[PDB]
């Protein structure tokens, strides 16, 4: 194990005797995930790495029925949660009961609103992210019946609604602005293939725009650059097919150069704390960088690995973020939640398939029951799920208005 | 008349004379709920009400003091936000006093999209920009990186031409924090947009104060991406003396910040006909091994990409 080997004490902060806020969390941090590294040598067994899953399974068929009122803050996002759980679930390989499929397609039914899009609960008003959380649920399911749900037409004529001069989208009527809009149409808009010929005029350019100085990409044009908005930002240019529109290079040094030297994991944005999540967020872009400069024909890009630290990520993510009683979680004292535990799983499998072209390899730490189903790095269902659904909806024509 | 929902005396809305009339709507989660959260009897008692008026559209003073109800449950319900928004247009609500509470709202929850978007929705509404500075001010005082504050500061002094005093802000929090990103962040977002980085003047400053921070705390690394960040644009080997400068803290001040820095000076002069081509290609090489295998192990398969990369590019 790559963070328990002795000259790994040697990658711990180095202040140069400045303390500062920064320094000093970052150090509190480091200080208790070295606790855990140490775990194994101070109680004497040998380090296993096992991922919990009948721990996260009962956790996660349980909260795809009900939650506790601990949820009421996410009353707005119920499509989150069963895009969540059941994305988790599909790439803990478990079945989607046709009985609990059928409802979720039922419940998603009342979150979509007559003018197109789904809002965060039945009645609530439509929302991009609920609206793209929606979808995906759907597409994971997969049945006729999900695809059937989509009400096609109004889907088109709500991103419309959205759409802006510049070129971006509102999050909803009346809402903010920012690059999570533009990933969110951009995959609902692919997937249902309701994209017109106008619809993202502009959108490439207005999301390049919000690249800045440190190679990553914020939320609008001239903000930090962050995990979050870069994936969403690189990933719907990659719907797009307009990933040249970046400078991929200073991008591809700025997401490497968020994967802490100690932790193993990605920190969300400059000098600030590792966290499981970004293990999609940031982790992801490595495929789609790869297969951005593969597309340009790069020659010297790797043929069995990303570039990123596959080994020490899934050692952050197995030793670090999994809750004993299932769940996994942002980092070791955080408590476990759904979202958490859909992203750190989707960053493990990320970390542990790799492909491009004719090339196939994974890297698969710990027990081999370890490996997960393989994640799509553009929409974060399984590759599968993609095709079918992309396939289906190619068989309707684009809404003509 | 505002019952504070954390109030002693608080009762349930189904328990109040003034809302006797109308008939609570208990929320539709079909026969076969997923995903069901069981909300608590306040919760569901202020949503199942919240429902009941927002069905009828009633436009009343007491349906707004209950979105304040509704909204502190669950300040993230966009929904909610919606209808209030539309009761304090239809109501002609004074909108300072809307600005007091949601004021104390961000104060209570910092990291909420919706809290944020209101404020601005307010201050666009009243076209009055003079509290905002020293409001997020406040916020940053309490979490000096809170992303949406710092989105809100640029949207602000971006659409009121607040420049003036922002860079003297932004030295203020650099002393404080001189490893606070959002700041260094800031600093770029003022310097662009009023003199810009073309000002050779300018250019000088920036780069020196940066030398200067770097020497101080030489493992900070984003004052590193800040020196590479505003260079990169004309390109590194347009700067012949930076490479000597950097190569002197080779000893004192290396850190694997300072070593990457080198191997992208060296990118750029090879990209830009340079001198000993053979040379500097040699020496950039070593440091992508010596970074790969020694120094920034983390990062390995990107220095052998970059090795392996400059080697097919400039054999
Ligand atoms: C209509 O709106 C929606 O439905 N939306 C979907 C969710 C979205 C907010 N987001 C939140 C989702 C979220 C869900 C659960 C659960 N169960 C737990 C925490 C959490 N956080 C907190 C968190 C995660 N990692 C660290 N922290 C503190 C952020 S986010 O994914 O955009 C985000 C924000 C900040 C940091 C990291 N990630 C807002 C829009
Ligand atoms: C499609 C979709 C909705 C994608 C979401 C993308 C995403 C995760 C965006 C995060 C934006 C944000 C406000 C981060 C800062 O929170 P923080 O400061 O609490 O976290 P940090 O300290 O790690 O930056
Ligand atoms: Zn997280």
């Amino acid at each position: 194990l790559y963070s328990l080997r002795p000259e790994h004490a040697r990658e711990r902060l180095q202040d140069d005797s400045v303390e500062t806020v920064t320094s000093i969390e970052q150090a509190k941090v480091e200080e208790k995930i070295q606790e855990v590294f140490s775990s194994y040598k101070f109680n004497h067994l040998v380090p296993r790495l096992v991922l919990q899953r009948e721990k996260h399974f009962h956790y996660l068929k349980r909260g795809l029925r009900q939650l506790t009122d601990a949820y009421e803050c996410l009353d707005a996002s119920r499509p989150w949660l069963c895009y969540w759980i059941l994305h988790s679930l599909e790439l803990l390989d478990e079945p989607i009961p046709q009985i609990v499929a059928t409802d979720v397609c039922q419940f998603l039914e009342l979150c979509q609103s007559p003018d197109g899009g789904f809002g965060g609960g039945p009645g609530q008003y439509p929302h991009l992210a609920p609206t793209y959380a929606a979808v995906n649920a759907l597409c994971i399911i997969g049945t006729e019946e999900a695809y059937n749900v989509i009400n096609r037409e109004k889907l088109l004529q709500y991103l419309y609604s959205l759409k802006q001069p510049d070129g971006s989208f509102l999050m909803h009527v009346g809402g903010e602005v920012d690059v999570r809009s533009a990933y969110c149409a951009a995959s609902v808009a692919s997937l249902t293939n309701i994209i017109t010929p106008d619809l993202f005029e502009g959108t490439a350019e207005w999301i390049a725009r919000c690249q800045n100085w440190e190679g990553g990409i914020g939320g609008v044009p001239g903000m930090e650059a962050h995990g979050g908005y870069t994936f969403c930002g690189l990933a719907a240019l990659v719907i797009l097919k307009k990933e040249r529109s970046l400078n991929l290079k200073s991008l591809l040094q700025w997401v490497t150069s968020r994967q802490m030297r100690f932790e193993g994991g990605f920190q969300g944005r400059c000098n600030k704390l590792v966290d499981g999540c970004y293990s999609f967020w940031q982790a992801g872009l490595l495929p789609l960088l790869h297969r951005a400069l593969h597309a340009q024909g790069d020659p010297a890009l790797s043929m069995s690995h990303w570039m990123f630290h596959q080994q020490a990520l899934q050692e952050y993510i197995l030793m670090c973020c999994q809750c004993p009683a299932g769940g996994l979680l942002d980092k070791p004292g955080k408590s476990r939640d759904f979202y958490h535990t859909c992203y750190c799983l989707s960053g493990l499998s990320i970390a542990q398939h790799f492909g491009s072209g004719a090339m196939l390899h994974d890297v698969v730490m710990g027990v081999p029951e370890n490996v997960l189903q393989p994640t799509h790095p553009v929409y974060n269902i399984g590759p599968d799920k993609v095709i079918q659904a992309t396939t289906h909806f190619l068989q309707k024509p684009v809404p003509g208005f | 008349g505002f019952l504070s929902l954390d109030s002693p005396t608080y009762v349930l809305y189904r328990d109040r004379a003034e809302w006797a009339d109308i008939d609570p709507v208990p929320q539709n989660d079909g026969p076969s709920p997923v995903v069901q959260i069981i909300y608590s009897e306040k919760f569901r008692d202020v949503y199942d009400y919240f429902r009941a008026v927002l069905q009828r559209d009633e436009r009343s003073e007491r349906a707004f003091k209950l979105t304040r109800d509704a909204i502190e449950l669950n300040a993230a319900n966009y929904t909610v936000w919606h209808f209030r928004r539309v009761l304090l247009r239809s109501l002609q609500k004074d909108l300072q006093e809307e600005m007091n509470y949601i004021t104390a709202i961000i104060e209570e929850q910092p990291k909420n999209y919706q809290v944020w978007h209101h404020r601005r929705v307010l201050v666009e509404w009243l076209k009055d920009p003079s509290q905002e500075l020293e409001f997020i001010a406040d916020i940053l005082n309490q979490d000096a990186k809170n992303y949406h504050a710092w989105q809100h500061r640029q949207w602000v002094i971006q659409e009121f031409r607040l420049w003036d005093n922002e860079l003297q802000y932004v030295d203020q929090l650099l002393k404080e924090d001189v490893r606070n990103n959002s700041v260094w962040n800031q600093r770029h977002f003022v310097i662009s947009n009023t003199t810009g980085y073309s000002d050779r003047a300018v250019l000088e400053r920036e780069v020196q104060y940066t030398l200067e921070m770097i020497k101080l705390v030489p493992h900070n690394e984003s004052a590193w991406n800040y020196l590479k960040g505003i260079l990169q644009d004309r390109g590194l080997s347009r700067y012949p003396n930076l490479l000597n400068q950097l190569l002197d803290l080779q000893p004192s001040h290396s850190s694997p910040y300072l070593i990457a820095f080198l191997v992208d000076i060296y990118e750029d002069m090879l990209e830009n006909q340079c001198d000993n081509k053979e040379d500097i290609l040699n020496k950039a090489l070593e440091l992508c091994e010596i970074l790969a295998k020694e120094k920034d192990t983390i990062r390995k398969e990107y220095w052998r990409y970059i090795g392996r990369s400059l080697q097919s590019k400039h054999s």
